[PDB]
């Protein structure tokens, strides 16, 4: 019964087929690789509030 | 219209630069000053 190990080693190539099968079976996702470089947050502006355009006559 | 008065001109365009004016941090510009002159008007008067 020693030939079990010999047979498994010799026939091990079929695991490539098994890998292809499980690859086809598995669902897939992916990445949108993130950007670095938010090193400078930006404020709005120097903003001053005032009454609008008065309509004089 | 006098020194007291202002005059407004609304303007717009379908170019990229103007279409991108939705949010603004600062908008500066310099213009050429121009002269506005007034023509003549006959007051249509049914006598005199």
């Amino acid at each position: 019964a020693s030939l079990i190990y010999r047979q498994l080693l010799t026939n091990s190539y079929s695991v490539d087929l098994y890998d292809e099968i499980e690859q086809i079976g598995s669902g897939k996702t992916q990445n949108v690789t993130i950007n670095p470089g938010p090193f400078a947050q930006t404020r709005y502006a120097p903003v001053n509030w005032d009454h609008g355009e008065i309509n004089d006559s | 219209i006098k020194e007291n008065s202002y005059v407004y001109v609304d303007y717009w365009d379908d170019s990229k630069a103007f279409r991108n004016i939705v949010y603004v941090r600062s908008l500066a510009a310099n213009l050429n000053s121009v002269r506005c002159t007034g023509g003549s008007y006959h007051f249509s008067l049914p006598v005199g």
